[PDB]
């Protein structure tokens, strides 16, 4: 079935922005750059805090990052490896309910926020009808992923900070913690101190 | 032989012609045959200019002083030959293009360039002429009387990478040897030092991706190490050469060319996306087994 | 290919991890069912013939205007009747296929991925072959536990059909 | 991609020249065409799945051999990929009609096509005899003289036929 | 290079799609048009000096110093006369190419996309070029569908440059 | 959780796809493995403090340094002897839990995850829970099944640390 | 998500505690229903494109209003989304059962489900109809005594049971 | 990937033939070793630490080129790559021998490697030399007669020892 139809809402990522690079402008980790093997670290590590926010020794992928490292995969490569990892399955995915999911996913992937629950409505069917990598695959197949990083940069959430001003919006990995109220409950928390 | 993809590779008009032998009490007509011949080989197809000719050694030639060999080993020891493809060029460019000329084959391997190396920078340019006309294979193809040939054609002593490297160093028929993308690079200097082999790429105007040539650091490998296993669910990966990259510019575009590794169950993507960048499919290969 | 083998190691690799003990219980479940899988298979092989008759039969029984009826896609002409014993005994082998991988594998990868682009574009109808499979569930004679592995996967061909 | 008009055009532009009184007279005769063109597209459009599917019993009528088991087209997936090929071919052909230039097929379907099929082992000469049925089921659709206002189509219908060539020199 | 045919066709191709009557209505407007595109580029052709010189001369009118000033930007030299003219004569020329095709394509892609970078760069007023448009606008003498569509060509480069 | 049941559902969720004789198969599995797990468990966790006391004085014995010299890190005196034998006490409970389970899963959740950033920063060494490890592994007395998957389990561990 | 062996344990894990021998017996108990466990899920499974199909059948028939012309459940994509719905709820039924705990079928399926049907407009009490009509056809098909080692599946009908009203109360 | 089961129905799909009575029997024949297959992967898993740390210091004594300074596996990063190599193959050699079929080994470990070591410089003979040493480590364990069922194993270790064997030859 052909996606559930939804609107966009108005957000900075929609206009043009006239940008010019400062200390907000996301760095850009590409392999396009012949990147050193520590220079590598730091794309590597980008792309673990863009999507996992912080991958313990036990998260790390080392044979995805041989991989990256050799060519025989890109960036974008790398990033769904890592969405189809164990890490994030058992914290983003198992952890919330489909709708949740697909907001992180959307962070993550194209940048943005979710433009309503709608969109997060029409999106969370994916999984369960053309599974788990099939939502992972339209995503980084889209337009919206591959004009913004197309296959060799590390995705970044973007159109965050405007000029002059002192703050930007929430980045993600605060506004978005790995799960929510409803696996807080589960585990029995918040625990009474004092 | 190459039936099918004769036309595609520049190959189909070798196919359809004779070698050039010069026959015992030739004809005039015969002399110039062999004449023509050898300066479309001997100079990679280059434009010779009447005053660039080597009127003396066409002479004799033509007296039956000199056999079609020592008239091929006269032109290719020539300032004209020289001017053409020694003074400019890296000596494994040079050796490169004395195996396309005067034995029609790229060379196979690495000890081929140390012996010929060695041998210039022994006994010069002309000792190292000497060794290639003077050799057993071009004894068993030529002899003494038939003009240097492309081989083309699978023969007894080959070996398969001769046959691939033959078109980093042919690129067509309407095309020389001075007149190629790579200009003045060694086209196998990395090929016979690691010992590989590339993806053949036919000449333009039957190819559209003729244009593809891997940059010299950040390629993609010609085998998918890992398997599927990054690609999750797929059940066999191709390598794709793409080039002529451009619609999304600078600096979306860094590479007009690249070549990815991508599953089976992304081939339509693959082309669909290539279609929409601009670009053009030079080459898809298996990548895993 | 969906088996326990492949899909143990499957996952265990999609981890990055050695295989543990979840791995070798998965083993040990495959060889707990594979000889009887064995041995259906070779029931289903021994009969082959007479299954796929008597299905072919069976649907024409069922629905008498596709041995009646004029058209490529219909068996009223030898042509059509060849291609029908045909397809259901494509059904059959690729089921004891299954029967000796130990999963749905085959029937995934072989028979069931593109079926409803192939039935649509030659005007087949799924109901046919879904007659077809009941009656080989219905005349197979297997027991136990080679009679429920079977009755699988004819039940996983006949719901991919509805 | 380019259509009828900007093929024109990108030749022209390429020599710094205004589209000579006869380059434009060719252009207006290609307008008094359009309805015929369109006609065509809309035909074979309308006969697609016909087209596809009798094309297909067609060919693998004539070549057994692609279907029994082992054959590139044997297995439903390959089978369906099979007839998805040449629903392709057919609808960048219609592409090409519909624009009056074969750029589009070029570019967007025939790019790499050769070389795809070669690396998954596809026959590509069996795909061209499958283009080459789709095409004659496609041009007596295109030349049917009822239920439409007579004229001659044979100017578009040998421009149709040779985008079908086209496709089938491409795939070997 | 937007034309109403090539986006027709761009669009079914992104939905993989045949085109439909969607598309067929596309095209029936493109032939509408059409003939009176082609007399309006052959109009245009015809008088092309004199709308180029005109044009040039309106803007030297209109902005002396450009003839009177010294510099690689002005036309106070023959050098500089002769490239002003010229770029007028490109726009002229490109916007002929755009009522042959049916739409701004050629502007986009030969003129437009890039235009503002050239004006910085070598420090070209958008101003002028809006002028000589402006007198081509008012001078190419063109009436009904034909003056429209040319109109909006030139219109469409006059917002760009503005 | 790495386990058969969770794992088996996972997977086939993660694929859209109804649970098939493949995913039956690993619970058969399971339910061969199970009450060997539960027998190991409850062996175990009645020899809990034996076992923990045994760990600890094996680890004291060999490492003699960490019961002698000062520091948060030691158990020279009774508080690090008391979070010592917590520490030993958390990995067997946390592997009769995998004996529950019949897999990995709870070491993995509750104790793997971020081992190595705990011992690090509270310069733990590994070689301690090895010893540990190593001496359960010989003073559970477990046999058959029992004493493999346990086994196996405790050798996880041991593995993770080195 | 959960099976009845790590729900136990989680439990443990958070006290501090060894499980019980209680705990390990009642898990053993588990244990020797799990062959009557699998037989459940491999009969509804087999039947799961009958159990949708009928039960939505049945619910167009009492419920009329849902496919009549802009009802809920009218105009294609909306009737394949519903029945897409019924079977998503099965599979996931199907899960729980497969696992002894209801965290699948409440963390992936039910989580949140009420609040999309209320902002999309679907009739949530439809659905639980819908529910309990697959509900009976289930634990008909998985009581059936024929080809079957007889024996006792009060208990595990009686689970199997609970999560269908899990799911029905879910959304209605 | 292939397992034992589907590398036979592979090939007979292609054939378009059902198993012969021969095969089926071959494939009991494995399923009668599966417990000693099991017991061998799960005696390799249980030691890997160590399999790959002896090997790699037994590598490193008789090779002390490799890791002085500037060799291949001086640097910390370079030695932990030499490290996760030789635990890769290690794995994938399990791998082989739970599925009895070497595609999985051959494809997601050994395909490309000896390119890459010769690309990047790694001296591929001290790599097999170093699986070399793992082999011999690995063969011991799986062979050692106390703690487990007595019984004849000498058929999966010499399967084992192929894919050491296979390991080795591919990275030259
Ligand atoms: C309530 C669910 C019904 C019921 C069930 C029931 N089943 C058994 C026993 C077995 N069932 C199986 C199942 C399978 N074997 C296979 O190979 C497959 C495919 C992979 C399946 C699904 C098995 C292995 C057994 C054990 C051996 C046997 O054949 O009995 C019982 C018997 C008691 C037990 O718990 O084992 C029962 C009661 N019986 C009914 O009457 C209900 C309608
Ligand atoms: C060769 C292609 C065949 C053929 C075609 C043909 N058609 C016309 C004329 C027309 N056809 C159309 C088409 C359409 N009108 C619509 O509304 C739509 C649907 C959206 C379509 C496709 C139209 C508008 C015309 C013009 C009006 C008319 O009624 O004729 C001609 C006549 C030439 C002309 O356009 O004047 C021809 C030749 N005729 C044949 O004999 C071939 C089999
Ligand atoms: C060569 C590999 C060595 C060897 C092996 C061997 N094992 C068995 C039998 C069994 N091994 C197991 C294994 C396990 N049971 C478990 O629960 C787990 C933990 C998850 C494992 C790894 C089992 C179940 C059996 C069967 C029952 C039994 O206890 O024996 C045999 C006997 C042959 C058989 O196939 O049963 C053998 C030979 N024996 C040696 O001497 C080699 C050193
Ligand atoms: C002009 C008359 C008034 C004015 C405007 C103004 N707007 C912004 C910033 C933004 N405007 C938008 C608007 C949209 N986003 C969408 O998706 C759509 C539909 C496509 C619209 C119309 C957005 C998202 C922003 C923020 C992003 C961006 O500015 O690039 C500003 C800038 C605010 C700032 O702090 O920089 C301004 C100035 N301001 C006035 O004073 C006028 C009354
Ligand atoms: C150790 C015994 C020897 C050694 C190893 C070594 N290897 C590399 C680099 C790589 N190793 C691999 C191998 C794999 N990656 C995979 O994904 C898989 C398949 C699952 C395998 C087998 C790759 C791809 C690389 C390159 C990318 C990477 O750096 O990970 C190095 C590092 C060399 C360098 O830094 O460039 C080393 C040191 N080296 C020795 O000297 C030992 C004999
Ligand atoms: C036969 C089982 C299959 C087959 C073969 C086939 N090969 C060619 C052409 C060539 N084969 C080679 C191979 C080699 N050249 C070498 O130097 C070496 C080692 C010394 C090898 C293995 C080459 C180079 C060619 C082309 C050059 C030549 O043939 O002289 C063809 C003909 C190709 C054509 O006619 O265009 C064929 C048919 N084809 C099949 O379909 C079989 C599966
Ligand atoms: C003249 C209208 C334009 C032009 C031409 C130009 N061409 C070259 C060089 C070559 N032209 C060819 C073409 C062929 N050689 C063949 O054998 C065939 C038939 C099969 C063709 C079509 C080749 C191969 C060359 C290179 C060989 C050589 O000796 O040059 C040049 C020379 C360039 C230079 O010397 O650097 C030129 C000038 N140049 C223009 O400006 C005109 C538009
Ligand atoms: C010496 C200071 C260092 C060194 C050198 C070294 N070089 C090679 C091999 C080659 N060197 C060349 C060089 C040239 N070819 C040319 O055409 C020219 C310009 C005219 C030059 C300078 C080439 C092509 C080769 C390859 C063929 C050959 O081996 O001779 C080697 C041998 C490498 C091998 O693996 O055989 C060596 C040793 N090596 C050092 O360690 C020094 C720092
Ligand atoms: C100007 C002196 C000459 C000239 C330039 C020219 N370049 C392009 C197109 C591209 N140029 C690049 C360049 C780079 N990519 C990189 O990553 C870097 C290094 C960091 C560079 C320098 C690329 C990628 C493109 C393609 C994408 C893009 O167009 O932005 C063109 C346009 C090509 C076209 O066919 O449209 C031109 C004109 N051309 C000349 O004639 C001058 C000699
Ligand atoms: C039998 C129940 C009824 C019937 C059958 C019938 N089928 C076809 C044609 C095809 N059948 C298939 C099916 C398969 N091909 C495969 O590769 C596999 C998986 C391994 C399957 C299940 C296909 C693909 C076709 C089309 C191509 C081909 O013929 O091989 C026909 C002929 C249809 C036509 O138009 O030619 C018929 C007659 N027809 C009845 O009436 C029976 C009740
Ligand atoms: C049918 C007449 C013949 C046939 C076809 C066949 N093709 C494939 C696989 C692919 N076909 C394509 C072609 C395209 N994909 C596109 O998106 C486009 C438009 C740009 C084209 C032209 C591709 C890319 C594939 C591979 C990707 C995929 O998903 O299929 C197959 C399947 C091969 C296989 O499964 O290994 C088949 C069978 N086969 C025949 O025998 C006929 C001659
Ligand atoms: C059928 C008995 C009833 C019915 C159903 C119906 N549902 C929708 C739309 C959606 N249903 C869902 C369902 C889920 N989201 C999840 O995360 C899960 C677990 C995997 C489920 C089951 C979702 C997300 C949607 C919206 C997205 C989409 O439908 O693709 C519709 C369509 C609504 C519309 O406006 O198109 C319908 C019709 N409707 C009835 O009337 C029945 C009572
Ligand atoms: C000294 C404080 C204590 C000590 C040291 C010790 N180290 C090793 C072995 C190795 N040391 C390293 C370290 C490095 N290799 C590098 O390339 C770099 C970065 C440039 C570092 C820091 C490595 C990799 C090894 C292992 C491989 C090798 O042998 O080189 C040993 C031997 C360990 C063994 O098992 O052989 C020892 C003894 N030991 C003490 O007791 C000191 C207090």
């Amino acid at each position: 079935l052909p996606l559930l139809n939804y609107a966009p809402k108005s957000q900075n990522v929609r206009v043009e922005g006239y940008e010019i690079g400062s200390e907000e402008k996301p760095v850009v980790f590409t392999t396009e750059n012949i990147l050193s093997s520590s220079d590598m670290d730091n794309l590597i590590e980008a792309a673990y805090r863009q999507i996992f926010f912080h991958a313990f020794k036990w998260d790390r992928e080392k044979v995805l990052e041989s991989q990256l490292r050799n060519g025989q995969i890109t960036v974008r490569d790398f990033v769904r490896g890592l969405l189809l990892s164990n890490t994030f399955r058992n914290s983003f995915y198992e952890k919330n309910s489909n709708y949740r999911f697909v907001e992180h996913c959307v962070q993550k992937i194209l940048g943005r926020d979710v433009y309503s629950e709608r969109e997060k409505i029409a999106w969370s069917i994916v999984v369960a009808t053309k599974g788990y990598q099939g939502l992972i695959d339209d995503l980084l197949n889209s337009d919206e992923y591959l004009n913004n990083f197309g296959y060799d940069t590390v995705p970044y959430q973007r159109r965050r900070n405007l000029p002059g001003r002192e703050a930007g919006e929430l980045p993600f990995n605060i506004k978005s913690p790995r799960y929510d109220a409803y696996h807080r409950r589960q585990l029995g928390f918040p625990q009474i101190v004092w | 032989a190459i039936t099918t993809a004769a036309s595609r590779l520049g190959v189909a008009p070798y196919n359809e012609s004779r070698p050039v032998e010069l026959r015992p009490d030739f004809s005039l007509d015969d002399a110039k045959m062999v004449i023509r011949a050898v300066y479309r080989q001997v100079l990679g197809n280059d434009y010779i200019m009447d005053s660039e000719r080597l009127k003396g050694a066409e002479s004799l030639l033509t007296n039956g002083s000199i056999s079609v060999r020592e008239f091929v080993r006269t032109v290719a020891k020539s300032e004209l030959y020289k001017k053409k493809f020694l003074y400019n060029n890296f000596q494994t460019r040079v050796i490169e293009l004395n195996y396309k000329h005067l034995l029609g084959r790229a060379p196979f391997s690495e000890d081929e360039v140390i012996f010929h190396l060695d041998l210039y920078e022994n006994q010069g340019f002309d000792a190292d002429i000497d060794s290639y006309i003077d050799s057993v294979e071009y004894q068993e193809n030529f002899g003494e009387n038939i003009v240097p040939y492309y081989r083309f054609n699978n023969q007894v002593g080959d070996r398969t990478v001769g046959f691939t490297r033959m078109f980093r160093l042919y690129r067509g028929y309407a095309n020389s040897d001075r007149s190629q993308l790579e200009r003045s690079s060694s086209r196998l200097a990395t090929e016979l030092g690691q010992n590989t082999v590339s993806a053949i790429v036919g000449p333009s105007g039957s190819n559209a991706g003729w244009a593809y040539r891997p940059s010299r650091a950040g390629n993609t490998p010609a085998k998918a190490l890992g398997g599927t296993v990054p690609f999750g669910q797929a059940s066999k990966l191709f390598r794709v050469e793409i080039t002529a990259i451009s619609a999304p510019g600078y600096p979306k575009v860094r590479r007009s060319n690249k070549a990815v590794i991508v599953p089976f169950e992304q081939l339509n993507q693959t082309l669909q996306q290539i279609n929409r960048l601009g670009g053009k499919v030079a080459s898809i290969t298996p990548a895993s087994l | 290919m969906k088996t326990p083998l492949t899909e143990a190691v499957s996952t265990a690799d999609s981890q990055g991890r050695f295989l543990s003990s979840t791995e070798l219980q998965i083993a040990f479940g495959r060889l707990r069912q594979a000889n009887a899988g064995l041995q259906a298979a070779k029931a289903l092989t021994d009969n082959a013939q007479s299954l796929v008759n008597g299905a072919a039969q069976a649907v024409y029984n069922k629905f008498p205007y596709t041995t009646q009826t004029q058209g490529n896609n219909f068996a009223a002409d030898q042509r059509g009747k060849d291609k029908c014993a045909r397809d259901i005994g494509y059904y059959l082998r690729i089921v004891t296929y299954c029967l000796v991988a130990g999963g749905t594998g085959p029937l995934d990868e072989y028979l069931i991925a593109g079926i409803d682009e192939i039935n649509r574009t030659f005007d087949l109808s799924p109901s046919w072959y879904v007659e077809a499979l009941k009656y080989i569930k219905a005349n197979h004679g297997l027991s136990g536990d080679a009679r429920d592995e079977a009755n699988s996967y004819l039940d996983y061909a006949i719901n991919a059909l509805s | 991609m380019f259509d009828v008009f900007t093929r024109v055009v990108s030749q022209a532009d390429a020599r710094g020249e205004y589209l000579s009184g006869s380059q434009l007279d060719a252009l207006s005769a290609t307008v008094a065409e359009g309805n015929k063109r369109i006609d065509s597209v809309n035909r074979i459009t309308g006969n697609a799945s016909a087209i596809v599917s009798n094309a297909a019993r067609a060919l693998f009528a004539e070549q057994p051999q692609l279907i029994q088991p082992g054959g590139n087209a044997y297995t439903s997936r390959r089978m369906a990929a099979c007839l998805r090929d040449m629903e392709i071919i057919l609808r960048y052909v219609t592409y090409a009609t519909f624009t009056g230039d074969a750029s589009v097929l070029e570019d967007r379907c025939l790019n790499g096509l050769r070389e795809t099929y070669v690396a998954l082992g596809v026959p590509g000469a069996s795909v061209a005899a499958g283009v080459q049925k789709m095409k004659e089921a496609a041009l007596d659709i295109v030349n049917d003289p009822n239920g439409i206002t007579r004229g001659d189509c044979s100017a578009i219908v040998a421009e149709i036929a040779g985008y079908f060539d086209r496709a089938a020199a491409a795939v070997a």
